[PDB]
RNA sequence: GGUGUAGUGGUAGGAGAGCGUUCUAAGGGCGUUGAAGGUCGAUCGUGAGGACGGCUGGAGCGCUUAGAAGUGAGAAUGCCG
RNA sequence: AUCCGGGAGUCAGACUGCGAGUGAUAAGAUCCGUAGUCGAAAGGGAAACAGCCCAGACCACCAGCUAAGGUCCCAAAAUAU
RNA sequence: AGUGAACCAGUACCGUGAGGGAAAGGUGAAAAGCACCCCGGAAGGGGAGUGAAAUAGAUCCUGAAACCGUGUGCCUACAACAAGUCAAAGCUCGUUAAUGAGUGAUGGCGUGCCUUUUGUAGAAUGAACCGGCGAGUUACGAUUGCAUGCGAGGUUAAGUCG
């Protein structure tokens, strides 16, 4: 009882093939190219989830330290300030009421700035 | 009118009328959630209190458990024949905000 | 085990108690299924065949040298990889039959009738008699004891006028008392048999 | 017992082992036979004792 | 079923449990009011993989349970086109 | 941990502390002993770097604290006392 | 695939010779196989007709990929690029309806796949590309684990009827 390799191939060759749309050339065409480059995609997303946790730090970081030289502090200082008075508030929230809030901003930065004044 | 609140391992930002996203709850859907620790209630004047704002709450209604799209996991070593591929979607609710504290 | 009594159309003329070392003996269902493969796998006819390297009408010589010509090295026109050429490990004729011992064999059939009349679905009628072999007849008979799905038909002897009047029916299904195998009480819904064919069958599986 | 309900006994059949067709089965590449070396040919092996 | 606690890099290699192909049996189904195959889609599952819809196509094919295997391809300075 | 049984693979190692021989107390040399990493180990530092310093990846997050190493600009954090 | 050979095959073809030796199946239910006209030397094509269907027209069932073209939504002539991945304005659409689809200036990060190696991006090895084919099988013995029937016992071989 023989079995032909009919239909089977082809489905997960052509399931290959369209995970590289938009790639170049023959990088979206041939099954080999193709192949080749989706594993490399695939370790490049399992890298960058965990690059993007770091990115958007360093972002808010820069922003919290360009508003915080505007009130007279910088950004190791304000951060010291804010602890010894029990505020929690993430850098995420922080750059955000820096670029919309200001005097929120302001009203942190004066209880940091009372805070280590002791 | 601004509200800062701790929710999931995460803060977010609040206001009266907007959908907001968040890790799932334990209550059914059409239900009524109070969010207890706020962390700033900003607005006209800011209330910037020591970790939480003392007696503030936030009240809301559930409207939808779902999942997120779908991530693959797919770990590969150069040259030594051996791969490993995972599948994961993530469960999150929706919420609706009404009132925050007053 | 008593089991109720018909004539060719009428009623309840009666009972008839059969064995209880055969017709009442808490079947066992890996025996039966043993018997049920064994049995299928007893009826092929295992003639297949294909041609290996050697068999195939072909070269002896070396196409091409070993070295030189830029090329790969090759032993015959007739190797598994080249088109046109021999298969390796391909069907070979073979057997398929094998035999259980003898006690479970007499087990699979005890408890497959024994299955049979736990659950109303054996038949017995004094007799069946025609003076010619008509299909009609039969299928009013059969219709006379309301029999409405596959069905063994058990006939005992020379009643050759009832297994000719059976044939052709695409629900019927005809044996003689010493021949019933276990494929085909499994198969069929029902058993009608004669009162004499089960006296002859109780002789046998003792 | 019916002829479209069949079940063997749990523990009778097993299905079997297939070598050589890819890396994710645990067998493929070499087939459970290591590197080379004469235990690595075809009809490769040393005699008994 | 709850709840705690602990664990979950991996080549050679051992152990477990599954996905898909073709054919046999028994059962229950579909089809010129259009089967298989082909093409497109923004769909589902932890993986191999599974559906549903459009267009093409013109006569056969699924599903359940068990069985049997010429049962899975990217590489051999492989063979044919 | 020990005892009985089924199935293996390995018998080309490399560098870095430490302590010895051969060498010229030369070699990314050679041959032994003892500990680690690599082999079979991703992630941070060392410009780039198998084997050095920190640390062992089941998965999701636009949350938090630290290690080695750092804080004038490239490039995150003191133009600190 | 199955005979080398489903077809005018031990043929064409190759060799002084002995000898070696292929490729090549499918319109439609029925030839109803396109009368007549127009462009053109013809080939070929466009109407009109046959037919359920001609994009079933003889290179005739279905008609995949490599490869070659035509039309368009978005980008591109100061820029060093294993070609993607993560972040992201503008433009263009509107789906198995849901945390929608295509393209994308600009910014961070990043030396293919396989084999053999102490060790590889390797200036070590293989592959032009696409499709098909292409590798732990069976017979008879020996041993262990699992499973079933009998149990101080267990079991038949050749053969005879079927």
């Amino acid at each position: 009882a023989r079995v032909k390799g009919g239909t089977v191939t082809r489905k997960r060759r052509k399931k290959v093939l369209k995970l590289a749309k938009g790639y170049y050339g023959s990088k979206h065409t041939l099954f080999k190219s193709a192949k080749e480059q989706v594993m490399n995609s695939y370790y490049y997303a399992f890298r960058d989830r965990r690059q993007k946790k770091r990115d958007f730090r360093k972002l808010w970081i820069a922003r919290i330290n360009a508003a915080a030289r505007m009130n007279g502090l910088s950004y190791s200082k304000l951060m010291h300030g804010l602890k010894l008075a029990e505020i929690d508030i993430n850098r995420k929230m922080l750059a955000d009421l820096a670029v919309n809030d200001a005097a929120a901003f302001t009203a942190l930065a004066e209880q940091a700035k009372d805070a280590l004044s002791k | 009118m601004y509200a800062i609140i701790k929710t999931g391992g995460k803060q977010v930002k609040v206001e009266v009328g907007q959908a907001i996203y968040v890790e799932k709850l334990n209550v059914e859907a059409g239900e009524k959630v109070v969010f207890d620790e706020v962390i700033l209630v900003g607005g006209e004047s800011t209330k910037v209190g020591a970790p939480t704002v003392a007696g503030a709450t936030v009240e809301g209604t559930v409207e939808k458990h779902g999942k997120q799209k779908k991530v693959v996991t797919f770990q590969y070593k150069p040259k030594k024949h051996s791969h490993r591929k995972q599948g994961h979607r993530q469960p999150y609710t929706k919420v609706m905000i009404e009132a925050i504290n007053a | 085990p008593n089991v109720a009594l018909f004539k060719q159309d009428g009623t309840q003329n009666g009972e008839i108690t059969l064995n209880e070392e055969i017709f009442g003996i808490e079947p066992n269902e890996s025996v039966v299924y043993d018997a049920i493969i064994m049995q299928r796998a007893s009826l092929r006819q295992g003639t297949h065949a294909v041609k290996n390297r050697s068999a195939v009408r072909g070269g002896g010589r070396k196409p091409w040298r070993q070295k030189g010509t830029g090329r790969a090295r090759q032993g015959s026109i007739r190797s598994p990889q080249w088109r046109g050429g021999g298969v390796v490990f391909g069907p070979t004729p073979r057997s398929y039959s094998y035999k259980l011992p003898k006690k479970v064999r007499r087990l699979a059939m005890k408890s497959v009738l024994s299955d049979k009349v736990a659950e109303n679905n054996l038949v017995a009628v004094e007799g069946l008699s025609f003076d010619a072999p008509k299909t009609k007849e039969f299928k009013q008979v059969l219709a006379n004891l309301s029999i409405d799905t596959k069905v063994l038909v058990v006939l005992e002897n020379g009643n050759d006028f009832a297994a000719l009047s059976a044939r052709n029916l695409p629900n019927v299904s005809v044996v003689t008392s010493d021949n019933v195998s276990v494929l085909d009480v499994v198969s069929a819904n029902k058993v009608l048999a004669t009162q004499t064919a089960l006296t002859q069958i109780e002789e046998v599986l003792a | 017992m019916k002829l479209h309900e069949l079940k063997p006994a749990e523990g009778s059949r097993q299905v079997r082992n297939r070598v050589g067709r890819g890396t994710s089965s645990g067998n493929g590449k070499t087939a459970g036979r290591g590197q080379k070396g004469q235990k690595a040919r075809s009809g490769g092996g040393v005699r008994l004792g």
